[PDB]
């Protein structure tokens, strides 16, 4: 699904 | 909402391409994935940005880093940055850029497939595009949330709160007891279902208009560093042609470039007011424009 908001 | 060209050079020639694949393809719809940069001409101030009375207010507030103010640990732990922000930024405080029209004109001339969007600032919505056709993936202060154990709450108890002088005594969940915040995604949360379910539709859709109509995805002012939205143009059909209006390259378009990637380095009110001049949707967007 993508995983959680980050960077990289 | 006056613009101008971000250099010497002309992008008209290149708008004119996106233009005429539309006019090859008069059936078939866009997809745009947005950030930021469409939202610079509305007069928003940069929490990042040292010039802004945002950022300072932040910082004499002991921010860290501007980022902490999308963190839950740091929310939880002092809310006040947050709701600091939330009260300059809070939806309604500003309006829709040209380009947000755009989307708009977009969705009149039903050529608009779906707008992907990773900011918080709802001007999509404000201007006009339908319910059905935004995908906010990061969120909107349309709805309150309890951090804790989810409880859902209207978003006018959060805003009153906004407006006293000083805010305390921040709003706190009457089933459990932990802080409620806007229905925003923070770094570390997970992105709305929505995003995922949209998305996963939309790449089937996009796939099948490929063996026909031929569709078309426009990713604009975004730096396409911030994840799972930035997985998104990496993962458009190689058949499927994608388009960069952004001041820089960046991301996908960098890192693994496309033959048919159409990059274009230009202001994204400048790049709508260019496009709709080779659409030739003058009218219909004067229209939009001054009502
Ligand atoms: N008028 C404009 N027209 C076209 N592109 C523009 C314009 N103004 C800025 N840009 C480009 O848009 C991008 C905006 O990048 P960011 O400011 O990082 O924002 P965005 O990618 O959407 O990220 C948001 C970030 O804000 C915070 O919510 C969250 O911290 C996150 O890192 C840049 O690549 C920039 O070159
Ligand atoms: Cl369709
Ligand atoms: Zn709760």
């Amino acid at each position: 699904k993508g995983g959680a908001k980050r960077h990289r | 909402m006056a613009s101008m060209s971000v250099s010497t050079a002309s992008t008209e020639m290149s708008v004119r391409k996106i233009a005429a694949h539309m006019k090859s393809n008069p059936n078939a719809k866009v997809i745009f994935m947005v950030g930021a940069g469409i939202s610079t001409s509305c007069g928003i101030p940069d929490f990042r940005s040292p010039g802004t009375g945002l950022y300072h207010n932040l910082a004499r507030l002991k921010l860290p880093y501007p980022e902490a103010v999308f963190d839950v640990d740091f929310f939880q732990s002092d809310p006040l940055p947050f709701y600091t922000l939330a009260k300059e930024l809070y939806p309604g405080n500003f309006r829709p850029s040209k380009f947000h029209y755009l989307l708009k004109l977009f969705q009149d001339k039903d050529v608009l497939k779906r707008v992907y969007t990773q900011n918080i600032d709802t001007l999509e919505r404000q201007a006009g595009v339908k319910d059905d056709l935004i995908i906010e993936a990061h969120g909107s202060f349309a709805h309150c949330h309890c951090i804790g154990c989810g409880k859902v709450y209207p978003p006018q108890v959060f805003k009153s709160k906004l407006a006293e002088h000083p805010i305390k005594d921040f709003v706190k969940c009457d089933v459990c007891g932990e802080l409620v915040k806007p229905a925003i995604v923070f770094f570390g949360e997970d992105l709305p279902d929505s995003f995922s379910e949209t998305w996963l539709n939309d790449s089937e859709w996009l796939r099948e208009k490929i063996t026909t109509q031929q569709p078309l995805v426009i990713v604009v002012g975004t730096s396409l560093a911030v994840y799972p939205f930035a997985s998104l143009p990496e993962e458009i059909p190689r058949k499927v042609k994608r388009v960069l209006c952004n001041l820089e390259t960046v991301g996908d378009f960098k890192a693994n470039k496309r033959p048919t990637d159409l990059i274009v380095h230009q202001y994204s009110d400048e790049f709508a007011e260019q496009l709709v001049e080779e659409l030739g949707w003058q009218e219909d967007f004067e229209k939009i424009l001054t009502a």
